[PDB]
């Protein structure tokens, strides 16, 4: 009910990556073309984002999974700014 | 109606044909007209020498040498008329002859391949690309040769350059910076010139005897003699400056590359580059440019006066040696020939590329057929240049006179190198050698102000892109009648007279007139001159010579009323100007809309679709008559048959006026009775206020034409079939489609009517009326499956071409101006019952607010307005040259004539002046109008060589305070281009990624809502109206809908949400590593997904 | 333009408050059926074809008017909102 | 013309920029034929201003 | 003017819109300038000089 | 500050919209995701099966060019789709930057319905206080009202009937 | 045209200074005065302890004055989200919901009118 009177930036924790990742897709599988339903838990399971159908699939459009890979990676704007921050 | 012309100037040469500029460029590119033996080889022939011999000597196995002998090409594939009903391209195949030589004994020689099937030009010049015809543009640049500019931050001392093109190549810079250096650069690095000169067979001693031996610099090159003594060496020591990696021995390595074909230009030997060179500096121009290889040293005829010219104009004064950027003189132009050829040498470059790959993999020498030709790469290069290059669109088809005046203008953008958008400020000026050269009336204002214009209308380019202009030879004190087109440079060198001084002949009739010595006026004897003026004519473009009272009005609005000039939309009834310039008929001459009898004869048979003629050769032959044809703006094209059966007409007779020809005269939009007074609201600003007669009588409508179109195709989901069905509610509206998919021909159509039935996936798919009018179904077109030269594009099951016409009317809102300049559109048409009428009961056609003048500066209108209203009386016409036609005290003259007719009349009804003449003549007096004492008649007739009179009211009858000028004006109707529609759409379709609203061929469409607007009104307190457009109005599919909704029961509307675009940007930053939270009042988090987000 | 705009400016405090109190009187009307009205009865707004500006051709007319009249009340905060609503759905059936 | 309110709103340095006193003084102008010297002279130093 | 350049419109849809609309959107409300306190509702042309015709002497 | 759970954009936001026949137009993020998912799955079993070190690395520099081009597209190399274009797909960067990207689509708007434009006429008759509109026009835009109305009248037996009633100048 | 117009212009182009002498912050730190007079007071008034912020105003382009901001929606308008943000993230940033630009994106009403 409250007025935003602020917004804020911060970064974010890998485990704050869960804090909202509703699961994780691990196999790139839009869908068969035969069967055009979200094929596996893949970058479109209707579970890891919501219903497909009417709430409808605006939660799928808001609830979010997150993806862990096995090697940590870098943030590729922290050191391709032109101040590469974490080079300085 | 006699046709008085009050200019008295012997024009002593005719115009000249105006479109040529695009014939003899394409047809001066193509000597293939003539036997390929015509040494026309601009184009085809000089494509084929410098990219055909394609030579792989020795690598491997070598010496082939395939040698171009004799191309032609002669056949249009189909007609033009099938190139518009298939959308096949009108060209010919062009078979170039090919002969194979290797270093063995054997010469394979491949003759014809119908390498390039190159469109042919129409016969006004535009080229049928796919089923429309097309028009090239040309354009203006630096002329290519050798100038002169001070160094822009070194004042003292000046630089030289030479300028080869195309852009890929060394661009010569020479400067002296006299502390030891002597910099040349090619493309980007300095390079010691006198090194150069050595290693071109060039001696310091003699460099020295010769060069220093008037200048001083020439010293510093003598300096490095070290290099000095070795000449051939040098080469090795030049291409050691190079540093590119490679080994400085090759002996003409680079040199080549900086000899005569790639990076020189090959500019026109003898003035392209030589009259540069000839003329600024340097005497002899051996090859177009600096080349010299058959003995391994050089010759550069050019090097050497340029540093002689650097000398020159560092030290002394052997000529008036600077060089203007601006001037026209060095200022070239080109044409569309021009293109054709680079284009077509680029294809022989490419197919040289591929021939020579597939000679070497070739392993027999049975290779020369296919194995070396292949003409993929350069007709599809000729495709690109002709339908995938910008320069060439539509063709100005609204008038004939637009359609010449389009077609004999050149700008200055182009490609870009040349000149492109950002700079023209300079160049957007007038030099003064676009005198006779160039009319500054007649560019397009705008953005593209000072860009574009058309060429003086006597001037015309002699070799290359140069204007001359014709100019009276004035001998002492006798002119000659015998006309020089003289070059820009070369008008600088005499004292141009102008025409309007008058004669007794050959000789002037003032010993002190003015004369156009180098652009100044010179009031010099008549002996000062060498040539004058031929005419006015000759200084501007035809579009500027036919507006006749220009010497009373501004340049300003000269350019307007000169460019609106274009827009004109051929009437239903053509009329000509009351006064003219004299033109028309060269107009409609030059311009081919009218048909004109090729000699003497007689009429065989005139059919409203054809003429037969039978001419005094003893011959006979027919023409056929366009009766309607669609314009590129859908607009009718005839030529009316002005001809009876068995009539003698004689050579070049006019047989069919053409679309906007009254009787072989331009004849567009009308004349009609006019009086200026400020009327109510309805002549406000430039309003203009029309009686009803216009529209009673057939006087201002054309035709529009309509062209839609639409397919079927095979979806993977079921081909959309072409079908009479809508499967779900109604067959009622399926009576007007008779036929199966396609509708029934010759019917009245209302929005959203079926035009092609068809059905997607089965789901109904079918076209219909577009919203807005249709007029009446004329034609049809049906290209299925049964593709009998069409090809439908792939999906396409099958396409249809639909014409409908609609006889459009003048209507409220339509616009109208005058050829003086003065514009507007119609406020009202108002009940010709009330409104004020003549002291005759003949009342005027339209009412103008006078105010609009006052700020305009032109009189010429008015003017105009005296002489169309005398013509009225007069029942007859007049000719007006633009400065030396009629004066005003023949204007008084024709006054006093025509008021004496009018009310010798008047008289003879039995009735002289009413009291309503007689008071408001009183008050004329108290004005001092009109002298006190005088005759009513007598006062009145010169209220009338006043040009003005009584009038009566209509409404009130009431005669009208104030003589009121009137007269027979001209007027025209504007184009009323599509913005006239409404595009007023409420509900209706949405983009796919977006949800903003767009209509269009099923809905109006959505406006274009700007930002700046969005500004307006945060200026006011505009809250929850802006909330409701940027949600309700501009993106929320739910929340439009809703309103849609609240709308349809009628109560209030829903609450929009947080902006969903912004909760997508908040996901997007959550996305990458990026968190963003939202903060209370006090620092703390607040939801925007209300559960949507939290997990469980 | 409008009656009495001076009059109202006067008893409004803000060009903005007035605006925002006649919008607020016209949703009123609309929302609750148009019978929240307090002038309706004896002087009443009236169309020209017949007499159907008394029901609500436009509201906000409507609204002016009684501002003009001392009937209504306006407080930028006067009434809690939740029982201000509850009271007037009890005691408008009109809807 | 309006360049000048151009510039006068982004902070520049005009091109025919004027010499502005430095010090708040007196005026004393050497009238060297290459270059003015003017200095802002006061009861402690004048400010040299060398003026083309 | 009247040279050809055609104008555009749309419309405020809610109760609380429309009323915020016609209230200080109104040109009938919107009579000075705001910019600077000239007036934005000059006479025009014809009417001014009707004016000083009728009141000259 | 490095990036070791990247969360997977929610499912609509890439829309994949069925263009007709059978083919896919897919918002260009899943082809990105779909080889992000290849290159970890590749690395797990490689982790799995055998260490190759030069392998190893080459994986692992296959898998941080990947999350980069994610990322943004261009800034090193400029991926794209398969054969067919080679036309970098729109990384994160490319979708929220751009003279026509999310910042600039987000904060405009451009686009009103309810909106028209045509030609003007004086109204030396109107009063500034009202304008002169040629009916015709308010005809399609107060369609919802109009609707309202004849079914407020008996022109209509109901709103769609009226749509039916109203869809003809006839 | 009235002054005001032009007061209020210039009042905004020059509303930023630069510390000559840290307070709690580093002296050179050119940004807004008031937020600087604000200081002050808490660093003095409300503060016990006087360490000033020594500052010289900045005359400052109004191209720079704008582009030097403090909101990073604006901040992230034109140039480079990509940058913009490095630095909204790289500290806590706590974008206050003022300014017409940031008000509009997010769509809440803008302060002025109703
Ligand atoms: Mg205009």
């Amino acid at each position: 009910k409250k007025e935003v009177r602020k917004v804020r930036i911060a970064l974010a924790s890998p485990e704050k990556i869960r804090s909202w990742s509703y699961g994780e897709v691990e196999k790139p599988e839009t869908i068969n073309y035969r069967t055009l339903k979200p094929e596996r838990d893949g970058l479109f399971d209707e579970r890891i984002f919501g219903p497909i159908k009417d709430t409808k699939s605006i939660v799928r459009r808001y609830r979010m999974g997150h993806i862990e890979l096995a090697t940590p990676a870098a943030h590729i704007w922290f050191v391709k700014d032109v101040p590469s921050k974490i080079g300085t | 109606m006699e046709i008085k012309r009050f200019g008295r100037i012997r024009e002593v040469i005719p115009l000249p044909p105006l479109t040529e500029i695009q014939v003899e460029s394409y047809r001066r590119a193509l000597q293939a007209d003539v036997p390929p033996e015509k040494r026309e080889n601009v184009g085809i022939q000089a494509a084929f020498r410098e990219t055909f011999p394609i030579e792989e000597e020795d690598k491997g196995k070598g010496g082939l040498v395939l040698d171009f002998l004799e191309y032609r090409l002669g056949e249009p594939p189909f007609p033009q008329d099938e190139c518009r009903e298939k959308d096949l391209t009108y060209q010919a195949p062009l078979y170039a002859r090919l002969q194979l030589i290797h270093k063995d004994t054997g010469l394979i020689k491949e003759d014809e391949v119908f390498l390039g099937h190159i469109p042919l030009m129409t016969e006004d010049g535009s080229f049928i690309i796919n089923g429309a015809d097309r028009v090239i543009v040309s354009q203006i640049h630096r002329s290519p040769g050798v100038y002169f500019t001070p160094d822009p931050a070194r004042p003292g001392r000046y630089i030289a350059s030479i300028i080869p093109l195309p852009k890929r190549g060394p661009w010569i810079d020479l400067e002296v910076e006299p502390n030891g250096v002597v910099s040349m650069k090619v493309n980007k690095r300095k390079f010691p010139l006198v090194l150069l000169l050595r290693v071109l067979g060039y001696d310091q001693e003699t460099l020295a005897r010769e060069l220093g031996a008037y200048g001083e610099l020439v010293q510093g090159l003598m300096d490095e003699s070290v290099f000095a003594m070795r000449p051939e060496e040098a080469l090795i020591r030049l291409f050691t400056l190079l540093r590119p990696g490679d080994p400085p021995k090759r002996d003409k390595a680079v040199a080549y590359v900086y000899g005569l074909i790639a990076d020189p230009r090959r500019y026109d030997l003898g003035e392209a580059g030589r009259y540069k060179a000839e003329e600024k500096l340097g005497i002899r121009l051996s090859g177009r440019t600096l080349a010299r290889f058959e003995d391994g040293e050089f010759k550069d005829e050019v090097f050497l006066p340029t540093l002689r010219y650097l000398f020159a104009l560092t030290a002394g004064v052997p000529g008036h040696e600077v060089d203007d950027i601006d001037h026209l003189g060095n200022r070239r132009i080109r044409t569309v020939g021009e293109l054709m050829t680079d284009q077509f040498r680029v294809g022989l470059a490419r197919l040289a590329r591929g021939v020579r790959e597939r000679m070497l993999m070739g392993s027999e020498d049975s290779l020369t057929p296919a194995k070396l030709v292949n003409s993929r790469p350069l007709e599809a290069a000729i495709r690109e240049f002709f339908s995938r290059s910008q320069l060439s669109q539509f063709k100005d088809e609204t008038n004939p006179l637009s359609s010449l005046r389009h077609k004999r203008r050149i700008s200055a953008l182009g490609p870009g190198g040349l000149t492109r958008e950002r700079a023209g400020f300079d160049v957007r000026d007038v030099h003064r050698t676009h005198y006779g050269r160039i009319c500054p009336v007649e560019t397009p204002e705008g953005a593209n102000i000072g860009l574009i214009t058309s060429l003086a209308a006597y001037a015309r380019v002699d070799e290359l892109g140069f204007i001359r202009t014709p100019y009276r030879r004035v001998v002492g004190g006798v002119v000659t009648d015998e006309v020089v087109y003289m070059t820009a440079t070369e008008e600088d060198r005499y004292t141009i007279a102008q025409a309007n001084t008058p004669l007794e002949g050959n000789r002037i009739a003032a010993e002190r007139v003015v004369a156009r010595r180098k652009g100044e006026p010179v009031i010099v004897s008549p002996e000062e001159v060498e040539f004058m003026d031929v005419s006015p004519k000759q200084v501007f473009s035809v579009n500027t010579n036919l507006i006749p009272f220009l010497e009373h009005d501004d340049a300003n609005r000269a350019l307007m009323g000169s460019n609106m000039q274009t827009q004109a939309v051929p009437l239903i009834r053509a009329q000509a100007p009351v006064v003219m310039t004299g033109l028309e008929e060269r107009v409609v001459r030059d311009s081919l809309a009218a048909l004109y009898a090729e000699e003497d004869g007689e009429v065989a048979k005139v059919d409203g679709n054809r003429i037969v003629v039978r001419y005094e050769d003893g011959r006979l032959v027919e023409y056929p008559l366009r009766r309607f044809y669609r314009s590129n703006q859908g607009t009718a094209l005839d030529q009316r048959p002005r001809v009876v059966v068995g009539q003698r007409v004689r050579k070049g007779d006019l047989l069919a006026d053409g679309p906007a020809s009254e009787n072989g005269f331009l004849a567009l939009g009308q004349n009609v009775l006019v009086a200026i007074m400020p009327f109510d609201g309805y002549n406000f600003e430039d309003a203009i206020v029309i009686s009803e007669e216009l529209l009673k009588r057939d006087f201002y409508t054309s035709i529009h034409i309509e062209r839609y179109e639409i397919e079927a195709r095979d979806t993977k989901l079921g081909p959309e079939r072409i079908t009479r069905d809508i499967p779900h509610l109604s067959e009622a509206a399926l009576r007007d489609l008779d036929e199966e998919g396609v509708v029934r021909i010759g019917a009245e159509v209302k929005p959203g009517d079926i035009l092609v039935g068809r059905t997607s996936f089965v789901k109904d798919t079918s076209l219909r009326v577009p919203p807005g009018e249709g007029g009446i179904v004329v034609r049809t077109v049906r290209l299925r499956r049964g593709d009998p030269g069409v090809e439908l594009k792939p999906g396409v099951r099958e396409v249809v071409r639909v014409y409908v016409a609609q006889k459009r009317k003048l209507q409220v809102g339509d616009k109208l101006a005058n050829r003086h300049g003065n514009k507007g559109v119609v406020a009202k048409i108002l009940p010709v019952e009330d409104m004020p009428h003549l002291p005759d009961g003949t009342p005027v056609d339209v009412i103008l607010n006078p105010l609009g003048v006052p700020s305009r500066m032109n009189l010429g209108q008015i003017l105009e307005t005296h002489l169309g209203l005398a013509g009225y009386f007069l029942g007859q016409r007049y000719i007006s040259p633009i400065f030396d036609g009629a004066k005003e005290p023949e204007i008084k003259e024709l006054l006093a004539q025509a008021f004496e007719v009018y009310f010798g009349k008047r008289k003879g009804e039995g009735f002289g002046v009413d009291k309503r003449e007689v008071e408001v003549l009183r008050r004329a007096e108290k004005l001092g109008l009109v002298t006190p004492g005088k005759t009513p008649e007598e006062q009145l007739k010169e209220l009338f060589l006043q040009g003005k009179v009584v009038l009566y009211d209509g409404r009130t009858g009431e005669p009208i305070e104030g003589p009121i000028v009137v007269g027979q004006m001209f007027i025209m109707k504007l184009y009323h281009m599509v913005e006239d529609k409404m595009h007023a759409r409420s509900t209706g379709p949405y983009s796919l990624i977006t949800q903003q609203p767009l209509g269009g061929k099923a809905q109006f469409g959505g406006q274009r809502f700007g930002e700046m607007e969005v500004w307006a009104l945060e200026a006011y307190g505009a809250a929850h109206t802006l909330q409701e457009m940027l949600t309700l109005k501009s993106d929320d599919i739910e929340g439009r809908n809703a309103a849609y909704e609240a709308i349809i029961k009628g109560e209030d509307v829903p609450e929009p949400s947080v902006p969903e675009s912004f909760r997508v940007l908040v996901k997007e930053l959550q996305a990458l590593a990026l968190d963003v939270q939202t903060l209370d009042e006090k620092d703390n988090p607040v939801d925007i997904f209300e559960g949507l987000a939290s997990k469980r | 333009a409008e009656p009495g705009i001076d009059k109202l400016f006067g008893m409004v405090d803000s060009k903005y408050r007035l605006t925002v109190v006649v919008a607020k009187r016209a949703q009123q009307l609309l929302r609750h059926g148009f019978k929240n009205t307090v002038l309706e009865p004896e002087e009443r707004p009236k169309m020209q074809t017949l007499e159907g500006l008394f029901d609500d051709p436009n509201a906000v007319t409507w609204a002016m008017k009684e501002l003009l009249t001392g009937r209504l009340v306006f407080g930028e905060n006067l009434v809690p909102e939740d029982r201000l609503q509850k009271e007037m759905e009890r005691l408008y059936p009109v809807e | 013309g309006l360049p000048r309110v151009i510039e006068l709103f982004e902070a520049r340095r005009p091109k025919a920029k004027a010499v502005i006193s430095e010090i708040d003084g007196v005026v004393r102008i050497e009238e060297t034929e290459e270059k003015l010297s003017v200095f802002v002279e006061s009861e402690g130093f004048s400010k040299e201003y060398k003026l083309p | 003017d009247f040279d050809g350049d055609q104008m555009a419109v749309h419309v405020p849809l809610s109760s609380f819109a429309q009323a915020e609309a016609r209230i200080q959107m109104l040109s009938a409300h919107n009579l000075l300038s705001p910019a600077s306190g000239e007036p934005l509702a000059k006479p025009s042309r014809d009417i001014i000089l009707g004016l000083y015709y009728i009141t000259q002497v | 500050m490095i990036l070791e759970a990247v969360p997977v954009l929610p499912p609509d936001l890439r829309p994949m919209v069925q263009v007709d026949g059978g083919r896919f137009a897919t918002s260009d993020l899943n082809d990105l995701y779909r080889r992000l998912i290849n290159r970890n799955n590749r690395l797990k079993k490689l982790l799995a099966q055998g260490a190759p070190e030069i392998i190893i690395r080459n994986e692992k520099r296959m898998l941080q060019e990947a999350v980069d081009a994610l990322l943004d597209n261009g800034r090193r190399g400029a991926p794209v789709t398969n054969p067919g274009s080679d036309r970098p797909l729109r990384s994160l960067t490319d979708i929220l930057s751009g003279k026509q990207g999310r910042f600039r689509q987000n904060l405009l708007g451009k686009r009103v319905d309810y909106s028209g434009r045509s030609v003007i006429v004086v109204g030396p008759q109107l009063k500034l206080h009202q304008c002169g509109l040629p009916k015709r026009m308010a005809l399609e835009l107060f369609k919802p009202f109009l609707l309202k109305k004849m079914e407020e009248k008996g022109i209509a037996p109901n709103v769609k009937a009226a749509r039916r009633m109203l869809e003809r100048q006839r | 045209l009235h002054d005001k117009h032009i007061e209020i212009v210039v009042r905004q182009m020059m509303k930023y200074v630069e510390v000559t002498d840290p307070g709690d912050s580093r002296l050179l730190e050119g940004q807004v005065l008031e937020k600087w007079d604000v200081e002050a007071l808490n660093e003095r008034l409300i503060a016990e302890g006087k360490t000033p912020v020594a500052w010289k105003p900045l005359l400052m382009g109004v191209t720079k004055s704008a582009l030097s901001t403090k909101s990073w929606l604006s901040a992230a308008s034109f140039q480079n989200t990509t940058h913009v943000l490095t630095e909204a993230a790289i500290a806590g940033k706590k974008d206050e919901l003022i300014g017409l630009k940031e008000n509009v994106i997010l769509g809440r009403l803008i302060p002025a009118g109703t």
